[PDB]
């Protein structure tokens, strides 16, 4: 199970689209 | 006085299947 979640886990004004990535990670991981 | 980012991140999550 540790192996599984390791495989899952792989100026800020410019980097708010990265936060979409974060929501998508929470979107993708928990789905 | 960002559609392609969505699709590509879906692609990378599917690479980690």
């Amino acid at each position: 199970e540790a192996n599984d979640n390791v495989k899952f886990l792989k100026l800020v004004d410019l980097f708010k689209p990265i936060m979409h990535t974060l929501m998508l990670i929470w979107k993708h991981s928990k789905s | 006085k960002t559609e392609e980012q969505l699709k590509a991140l879906e692609d990378e999550f599917f690479k980690t299947t």
